[PDB]
């Protein structure tokens, strides 16, 4: 749980570094943003989750 | 300890997000 | 789409004036940078924070801002649970992520324009009927606010009471003071020595009671504002352009931006003297009482010493006749506070109490504040300027207020260079005297 | 009568007038005036005033032994503090002049017809068509007043603690100011002089170069000045002329050839400059004092190895030690 | 050829590098007061 | 001639113009410019005033300073192969040596400089008003980091050079000269501050009775480098400024003079002042006043509260600002008032 | 005395309302051009 | 407008120049550090050394008081082991 | 302190206030790769 923790925590951050380059660059050149739609979603998605992940899991660890 | 490693990584993050745009060119 | 040929780049961020869409962006976006901030900036707080240690020598703004709305604080502002501080910390860090993402989006996405990609959001400048309700929209947004906050205080907790009977601890407000004579007596007041106007408000009572009111008004004024249109005089005495808003508010933040420097720097209640530092008057009364409570204890008659000037080494007059706090301390007789109250009387501070009923954690209260005075260097050099360095300190009352107004003098200046802009804008000559029809030479001579 | 209060709206608004009273105008003048009157009144005749309220007045009027270089109007008393204390609030006029009852009037008086002067600042260039932000540049020396007059005293918690309407007086202000602030210390007091010096420097500059460059259209016995008419079409200088000397005296891409990037930079910096210094003034109300570098660098034992920052505190403490004498009863100075 | 807005940010950030150690250096050199 | 020939040279047309004056400016200025920033780095005042003055000691920007020789050099010129250094560099250094090196290249440096603004007005054909103009700034270098000193004990009594190091000169002409009080700096203060307005004043009135001559809003595209007529309405300012102050300019020759004579003749009269400063000829008090004060122990103004001011900063001040003097001053005879 | 608080306090009164009033008989019209 | 030297803008942008600069301006400021980290610099300008102020006991002020003979004075401060 | 387990990211939460100030920054970045428009 612990561990299980500290990996769903500290890859919401690395999602997040990546999401927040990401999204940027994407919008921007509208050489797509339309195969990126999918990429974005499902980032935008998975990061909600990891945060509701690391909400009830950090009643757990501390 | 150092954590001038983070600082780093996010101060060049900023000029990469419009550098790669410098790249693949549009939207400037 | 806009480069050059609209607005210089020093001037960029007006070229989106009449972009509805992309200047939405802004506005999320900028919001974002706001949570953000309030965010990141609780959890760098909480991570120097040090429990057994005041907060006001620790450098904390934010802490204490929910310290006050009584949360993870107990007796004497005893501090219990950190979770508090952690969860409203965290939980805005992720919400500026959200907003961010919005503000990104409708900045280079999105529609650069809404009255296409909706009528009900687009809008116009002009279109008194579209301004008047967006500002509708936003007056009940912040009167559910206020309301917020009468709630903390009523049912979900409570407030941190300064004044508590026991001594300063979490009370639950039950008892709001809703008479309009009292609540709206505060704005007739004073803003002078004595009558302190809105920052005298000394029990939450008051607070949570104005609040109601407030709520309610604002509230009120919103669905005012969705029903209906500028009367006749207010639409001959305004200005209606992008930019003139803008100054209005632009004005409107000044003047709440110096409230706010006097509300840190005056008031006891809902700025605590246990999460902040003493304020000001507070630090320099504490001196007088130390060295009143010192002396007195090698057995010098307090009320009838003479000092240097033969006005009252102790204790004087004030020139209403109340027995005040002698020396330099004689300007800062206005000021009210927990640990001295018990000592005052009905014509001032009483004789007899001072004489024999001085308590032990008043002595050290009043040494305490006295030695943690708002008295410092840019440097964070805690004293007077001539102090020696060794008590890196700066009083928080000090760093917000000096802050504000620097923030509400410039947002005047502002508002008088927008408010000057959109006048001439209006009327036409924002860009030069035309050359043809020069007004000054149609009118007659002076000389 | 088309309406009277039609025609005084008319006559108030009026470009016509030799000075334009504006609707500012209808609040300045009357302000203005109390100001003046009362202060020219009170700096000949006024009797001594106990400013320190310890029962020790200081004279500062002509009448009772000054001079034009000591001669000042005495800040109300420290008895009063912050309180409001007009006329109507003495038991006579005696006890209005001991506690330095005019200091107030005027102060007053003056920062609120100073603030309806940059009001009409706006109004006058409203009226006549011309661009605003003359009165913006104005908030700048106005914003100095109100710090020294109005914001240090609110800091403070007494009107006693504000700037003395004299010469002297306004040099007790300073001294003790960096004593008990070491203003010279502050990064916004240094941006000030700053402001001031390059002012005067560029005023001389421009003053300069320009009156340097004149177009030639005068005689060898006859004033320069007269090779101009007042409302005239073509530019009375060559401002080529001018960047060609100006730019060879440093570097050509450091001078100006834009007369507006100009005169916006000859505005900018001073305006700039007495912001933060007003600003300075206004953040060491609430004591956030210049820097500290008292007993910085210390040697490998531990003794203290003095610099001129150490120099200045000397300096200091002197002025701290002596100034108001018989005012202070304990340790510290908190007030 | 360097395109001059990234020879400015690099040569910007620097700057702020080289003298943000400076301003370190005032809490721990000889300028200290420890 | 080869003369003509190294006139040809020097005057040529460059990106940084060297000239005659060059070879007197630029080896000065470099100099001046580099010895404070050597001196601010490296060298000590430890055996000269009992300072640390440079980086390498802790020093920082604002402490930092190149401090003036000991009291016992007296007016030395201080040469490196002079009797006090012989020749010796580091010795030279420790004694100071690097004031009277920035100051006496500086001072020649600003020679080289006005003979510049003179030599580059001549080859331009433009009145040399900026000559004249730069005349102030030099009576003040001369006056005050020259003629001060000389008139005093020795060259320990000049400005160090260094930003608190100047605070203190500033302050100590308040503990010992009085120097607030002198009618000379006052007209000095009154001209820089009048000066400033003057700047202020003139630059906003300009920018904001501009004609329209463009259709962009950032009107400073809209100028024309090529004269022609005039970018701003000088008879609407006329007006304005005649309605909102009564007076008002109306011959932008003799605004633009009066902007050249104002900064100029304070800094002038500032000067003045700084030679009376040198023989300590002073306006430190007024004879009328203190007599009264002698005899009556209630009269007080906000001039003798001053005095008392200076009274402590010359005391509690004098030990370490004069250690020459081996001054001891015990608690007792230090002026004090009640309780500070 | 108490008579001058009176005075004055109507005094600034007036002056105040012309001010309100003034700026309300629309202002933003007496200019140049564009009303 | 124009003159004989090679616009900035262009120099300042060659490769020729960074590879050139990528060696020379590193190299300068090693060299600046070395002369501090040294001690050098100590010794060029008879700055003192932290443990160089005074002596053990000492607390005394080495200022010279005679100019002719200074740099002899000067030699018998750093005498007594300042 | 920061509770137990975040005590790893106690330096990542030592930077992140000052980077307001970057966007501040960034967009003088872009105007500059955009070449002042
Ligand atoms: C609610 C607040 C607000 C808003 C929405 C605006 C909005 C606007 N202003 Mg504005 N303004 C404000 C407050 C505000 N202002 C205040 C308080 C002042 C007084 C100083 C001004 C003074 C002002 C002027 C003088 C001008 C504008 C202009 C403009 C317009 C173009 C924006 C622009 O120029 O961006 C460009 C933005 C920049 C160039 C950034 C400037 C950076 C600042 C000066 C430095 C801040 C220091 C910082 C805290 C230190 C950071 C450290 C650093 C090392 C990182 C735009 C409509 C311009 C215009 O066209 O007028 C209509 C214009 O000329 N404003
Ligand atoms: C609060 C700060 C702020 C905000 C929100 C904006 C917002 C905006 N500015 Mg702007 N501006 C600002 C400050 C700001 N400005 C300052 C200080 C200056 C002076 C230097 C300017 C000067 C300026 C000019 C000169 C112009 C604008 C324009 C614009 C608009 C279009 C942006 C654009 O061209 O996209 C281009 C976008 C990119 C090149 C990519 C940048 C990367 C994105 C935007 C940032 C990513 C944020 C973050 C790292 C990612 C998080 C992702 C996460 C949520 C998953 C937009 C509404 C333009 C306009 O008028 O619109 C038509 C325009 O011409 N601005
Ligand atoms: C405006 C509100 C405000 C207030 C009242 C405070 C107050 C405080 N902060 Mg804080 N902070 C703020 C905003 C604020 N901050 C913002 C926006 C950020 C994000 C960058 C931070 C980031 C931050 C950090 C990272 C830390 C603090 C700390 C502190 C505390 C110590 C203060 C100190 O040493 O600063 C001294 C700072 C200065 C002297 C700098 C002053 C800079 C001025 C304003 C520049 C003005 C120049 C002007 C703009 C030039 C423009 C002119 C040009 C256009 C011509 C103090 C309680 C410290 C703390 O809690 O430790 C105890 C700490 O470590 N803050
Ligand atoms: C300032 C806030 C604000 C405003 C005014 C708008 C306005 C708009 N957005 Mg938008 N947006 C915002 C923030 C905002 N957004 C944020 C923060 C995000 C990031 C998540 C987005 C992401 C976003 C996307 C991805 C899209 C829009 C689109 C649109 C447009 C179509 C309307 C729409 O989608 O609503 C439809 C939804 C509703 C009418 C109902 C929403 C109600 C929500 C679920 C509850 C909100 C609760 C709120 C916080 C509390 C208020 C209650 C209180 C009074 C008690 C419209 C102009 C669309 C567009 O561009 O089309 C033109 C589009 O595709 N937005
Ligand atoms: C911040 C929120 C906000 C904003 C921006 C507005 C904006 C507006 N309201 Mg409004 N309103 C609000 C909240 C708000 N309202 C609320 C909460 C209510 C419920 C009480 C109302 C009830 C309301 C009514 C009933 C009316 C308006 C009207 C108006 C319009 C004209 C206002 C005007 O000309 O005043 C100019 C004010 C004056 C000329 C009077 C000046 C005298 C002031 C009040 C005293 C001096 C102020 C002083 C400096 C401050 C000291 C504090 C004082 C207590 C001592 C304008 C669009 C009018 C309109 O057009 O209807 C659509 C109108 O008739 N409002
Ligand atoms: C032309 C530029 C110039 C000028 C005017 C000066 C001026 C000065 N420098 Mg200087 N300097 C310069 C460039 C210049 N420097 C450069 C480029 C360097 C770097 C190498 C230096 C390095 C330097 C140092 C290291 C020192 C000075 C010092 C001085 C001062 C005293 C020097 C002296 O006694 O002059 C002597 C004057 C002359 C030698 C001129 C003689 C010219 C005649 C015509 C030639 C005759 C020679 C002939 C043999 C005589 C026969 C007579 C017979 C009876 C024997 C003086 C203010 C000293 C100082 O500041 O002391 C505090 C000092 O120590 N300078
Ligand atoms: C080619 C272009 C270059 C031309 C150079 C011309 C000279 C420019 C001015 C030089 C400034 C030097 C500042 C410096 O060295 O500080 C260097 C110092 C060194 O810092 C110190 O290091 C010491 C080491 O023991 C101590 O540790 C001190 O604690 C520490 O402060 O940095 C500072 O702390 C100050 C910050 C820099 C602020 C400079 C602002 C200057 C503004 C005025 C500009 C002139 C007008
Ligand atoms: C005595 C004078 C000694 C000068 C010694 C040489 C100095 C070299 C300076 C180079 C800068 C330059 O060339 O301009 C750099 C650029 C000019 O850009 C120029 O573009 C030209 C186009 O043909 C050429 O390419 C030039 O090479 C290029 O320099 O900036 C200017 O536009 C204005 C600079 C004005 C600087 C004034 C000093 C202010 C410094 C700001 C610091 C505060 C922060
Ligand atoms: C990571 C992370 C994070 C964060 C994120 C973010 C939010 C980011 C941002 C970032 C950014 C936002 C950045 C930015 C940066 C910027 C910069 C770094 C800039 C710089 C600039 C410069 C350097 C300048 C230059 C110049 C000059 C100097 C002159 C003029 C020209 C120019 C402008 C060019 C989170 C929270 C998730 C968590 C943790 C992890
Ligand atoms: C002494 C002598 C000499 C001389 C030498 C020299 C000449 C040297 C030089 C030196 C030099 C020449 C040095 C330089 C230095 C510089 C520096 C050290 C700088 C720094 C800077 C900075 C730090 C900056 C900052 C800033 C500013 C100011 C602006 C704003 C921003 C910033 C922050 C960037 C000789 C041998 C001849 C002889 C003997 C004596
Ligand atoms: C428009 C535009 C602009 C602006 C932009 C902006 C303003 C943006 C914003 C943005 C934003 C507003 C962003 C935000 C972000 C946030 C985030 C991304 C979050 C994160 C979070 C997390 C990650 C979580 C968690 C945690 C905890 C709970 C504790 C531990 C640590 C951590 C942090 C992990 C500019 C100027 C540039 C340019 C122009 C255009
Ligand atoms: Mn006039 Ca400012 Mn030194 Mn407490 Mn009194
Ligand atoms: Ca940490
Ligand atoms: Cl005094
Ligand atoms: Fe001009």
């Amino acid at each position: 749980m612990t561990i299980l923790f500290q990996l769903a925590l500290a890859a919401l951050v690395i999602l997040s570094f990546v999401m927040v380059i990401g999204v940027p660059v994407a919008y921007a050149s509208p050489q797509d943003w339309d195969r990126s739609k999918q990429l974005i979603f499902l980032g935008s998605g998975l990061w909600i989750a990891l945060v509701l992940v690391v909400g009830v899991l950090n009643f757990f660890v501390v | 300890i150092a954590q001038l490693t983070m600082i780093a990584m996010i101060g060049i993050a900023g000029p990469m997000i419009i550098f790669l745009l410098a790249v693949r060119r549009g939207n400037l | 789409d806009q480069e050059s040929s609209g607005f210089a780049w020093w001037a960029g961020n007006a070229r989106l004036i009449n972009l509805s869409g992309k200047l939405l962006g802004a506005h999320v976006a900028h919001a974002g940078l706001i949570v953000f901030w309030a965010g990141a900036m609780t959890l760098f707080e909480l991570a120097h924070f040090i429990p057994e240690k005041p907060m006001y020598e620790q450098g904390l703004i934010l802490i204490p801002h929910i310290a006050t709305l009584g949360w993870g604080v107990g007796p004497g502002g005893e501090v219990v649970d950190t979770f508090p501080f952690f969860v409203v910390g965290v939980v805005h860090l992720i919400s500026s992520a959200v907003l961010g993402f919005g503000g990104v989006y409708h900045a280079i996405r999105g529609p650069e324009t809404l009255e296409e990609y909706s009528s009900f959001f687009g809008y116009d400048w002009k279109d008194k009927n579209k301004m008047t309700t967006i500002l509708g929209f936003h007056l009940i947004v912040l009167g559910i606010g206020a309301l917020l906050l009468v709630a903390k205080a009523m049912f979900f907790g409570g407030l941190y009471d300064t004044w508590a009977p026991g001594g300063g601890d979490v009370r639950v407000i039950t008892n709001p003071t809703l008479d309009p004579r009292v609540i709206f007596g505060y704005l007739l007041k004073s803003p002078f020595g004595g009558e302190g106007w809105i920052v005298s408000v000394n029990n939450l009572e008051d607070v949570v009671g104005g609040h109601i009111w407030i709520g309610l008004i604002c509230i009120a004024g919103g669905i005012w504002h969705i029903l209906t249109t500028p009367f006749g005089w207010a639409r001959r005495a305004f200005i209606w352009s992008g930019e003139a808003y803008l100054s209005y508010s632009l004005g409107a933040l000044s003047m709440m931006g110096f409230i706010a420097t006097c509300f840190v720097w005056f008031n006891n209640t809902v700025y605590p003297s246990e999460f902040y530092g003493p304020t000001g008057p507070e630090a320099s009364q504490a001196q007088a009482m130390t060295f009143l409570i010192r002396d007195q204890k090698l057995g010098a008659n307090v009320g009838s010493a003479q000092g240097p000037t033969g006005l009252g080494k102790y204790l004087m007059r004030s020139p209403t006749g109340e027995i005040i706090f002698g020396g330099e301390t004689m300007r800062f007789w206005d000021f009210r506070g927990p640990w001295l109250e018990p000592l005052r009387g009905p014509n001032g501070l009483d004789l007899n109490k001072i004489k024999n009923d001085i308590q032990p954690w008043q002595e050290r209260r009043a040494a305490e504040y006295m030695t943690h005075a708002p008295l410092g260097s840019l440097n964070s050099v805690g004293g007077v300027a001539t102090e020696i360095n060794s008590v890196n300190f700066v009083s928080p009352r000090s760093w917000l207020a000096t802050s504000h107004f620097v923030l509400a003098f410039f947002f005047l200046v502002g508002h008088l260079w927008h408010a000057g802009r959109a006048r001439a804008a209006a009327a036409g000559f924002e860009k030069g005297i035309d050359r043809e029809s020069e007004p000054v030479l149609s009118m007659p001579s002076l000389d | 009568s088309a309406n009277l209060w039609e025609r005084f709206c008319n006559w108030v608004t009026s470009t016509d007038n030799r000075l334009y009273v504006g609707w500012f105008g209808v609040i300045m003048i009357p302000t203005l005036l109390a100001a003046t009157i009362c202060f020219v009144i009170a700096f000949i005749a006024a009797p001594p005033v106990d400013i320190d309220g310890i029962r020790e007045p200081v004279s500062g009027s002509l009448l009772y032994g000054n001079n034009i270089i000591t001669g000042a109007v005495v800040p109300s008393s420290n008895a009063i503090g912050l309180h409001f204390y007009p006329i109507w609030e003495a038991a006579s006029l005696d006890e209005w002049l001991y506690n330095g009852g005019p200091y107030q009037l005027i102060i007053f008086h003056f920062l609120l017809g100073a603030s309806c002067y940059m009001g009409r600042q706006w109004e006058l260039s409203y009226r006549l068509g011309m661009r605003p932000w003359i009165c913006v540049a104005y908030s700048a020396p106005l914003a100095s007043a109100f710090a020294v007059f109005l914001i240090y005293p609110i800091g403070q918690g007494s009107f006693s603690d504000g700037m003395p309407l004299g010469i002297s007086g306004t040099f007790n202000f300073m001294i003790v100011f960096q004593a008990e602030h070491n203003i010279l210390m502050h990064p916004f007091h240094q941006l000030g002089v700053a402001g001031v010096f390059g002012g005067a420097l560029f005023c001389a500059m421009h003053g300069s170069l320009v009156t340097s460059s004149l177009i030639r259209e005068t005689t060898e016995t006859e004033s320069a000045n007269y090779g101009y008419k007042f409302g005239q079409e073509e530019e009375t200088y060559n401002i080529v002329a001018a960047h060609g000397y100006f730019g060879r005296l440093i570097f050509q891409y450091a001078s100006f050839n834009n007369s507006r990037s100009l005169h916006f930079f000859l505005a900018a910096w001073p305006v700039v400059g007495v912001w933060f210094t007003a600003l300075g003034i206004s953040t060491m109300a609430f004591n956030l004092n210049g820097f500290n570098f008292n007993h910085s660098v210390i040697d490998a034992k531990g003794n203290v190895i003095n610099t001129w920052a150490d120099i200045i505190n000397r300096a200091n403490l002197g002025m701290e030690v002596m100034h108001e004498r018989n005012a202070h009863n304990f340790p510290l100075d908190l007030a | 050829r360097i395109p001059l807005w990234i020879v400015a940010t690099v040569a910007g950030m620097g700057v702020i590098v080289i003298v943000g150690l400076f301003f370190y250096g005032a809490y721990a050199g000889l300028g200290s007061s420890l | 001639g080869w003369f003509d020939i190294l006139d040809d040279w020097l005057k040529r047309d460059r990106f940084v113009f060297v000239g005659w004056s060059g070879i007197l400016l630029f080896p000065c200025a470099y100099l001046a410019l580099g010895g404070w920033l050597t001196g601010t780095t490296f060298v000590t005042s430890w055996y000269t005033h009992g300072l640390a003055s440079s980086y390498l000691e802790g020093c920082n920007f604002l402490t930092v300073a190149v401090s003036t020789p000991a009291n016992s050099m007296g007016h030395s010129l201080l040469l490196l192969w002079g009797p006090e250094a012989q020749g010796d560099f580091t010795r030279w250094c420790q004694l100071g040596g690097l004031w009277t090196f920035i100051a006496l290249h500086g001072a020649f440096g600003l020679i080289g400089f006005m003979l510049r603004q003179f030599e580059i007005a001549r080859l331009v054909g433009v009145r040399p008003y900026n000559a004249i103009a730069f005349s102030a700034p030099i009576a003040v270098f001369v006056s005050v980091f020259l003629i001060y000193p000389l008139g005093q004990s020795s060259w320990f009594f000049a400005p160090s050079f260094g930003v608190a190091a100047i605070f203190r000169f500033l302050l100590f002409f308040q503990g010992f000269h009085n120097w607030t009080l002198n009618p000379f700096h006052m007209m000095g203060v009154a001209g820089v501050l009048g000066g400033a307005l003057l700047c202020a004043i003139h630059g906003a009135t300009v920018e904001n009775t501009l004609f329209q001559d463009g259709e962009g809003a950032s009107t400073f595209r809209a100028f024309n480098p090529t004269q022609a007529e005039e970018t701003y309405s000088m008879v609407t300012a006329n007006r304005f400024w005649s309605q909102i102050f009564g007076i008002a300019f109306s011959n932008k020759r003799w605004l633009h003079f009066f902007m050249l004579f104002v900064p100029v003749t304070g800094l002038w009269m500032s000067a003045i002042g700084v030679v009376g400063l040198a023989l300590n000829l002073r306006s430190y008090d007024f004879i009328s006043q203190e007599i009264r004060a002698a005899e009556d122990p209630e009269f007080e103004t906000f001039y003798t509260k001053n005095l008392l001011l200076n009274e402590g900063i010359r005391a509690w001040m004098a030990p370490q600002d004069q250690p020459h003097e081996n001054f001891v001053f015990p608690e007792e005879v230090l002026p004090r008032g009640n309780a500070l | 005395m108490e008579t001058l608080k009176i005075t004055v306090y109507i005094v600034v009164t007036f002056f105040v309302l012309l001010f309100v009033f003034g700026f309300l008989s629309g202002d933003p019209a007496r200019n140049p051009k564009r009303k | 407008g124009t003159t004989g030297e090679r616009p900035f803008s262009d120099i300042i942008t060659s490769v020729r120049y960074w590879v050139i600069h990528s060696i020379t301006i590193p190299a300068l400021f090693i060299a600046g550090w070395l002369f501090v980290s040294t001690g050098l610099a100590y010794d060029v300008f008879g700055t003192p050394r932290p443990d160089s102020y005074y002596a053990q006991e000492q607390r005394s002020i080495p200022l010279v008081t005679d100019r002719f003979e200074a740099k002899q004075q000067v030699e018998t401060f750093l005498e007594q082991l300042k | 302190k920061l509770p137990e387990a975040y005590a790893i990211f106690d330096p990542l939460v030592d930077v992140l206030p000052v980077i307001p100030v970057l966007f501040l920054a960034l967009a003088f970045v872009w105007q500059a790769a955009v070449g002042f428009r």
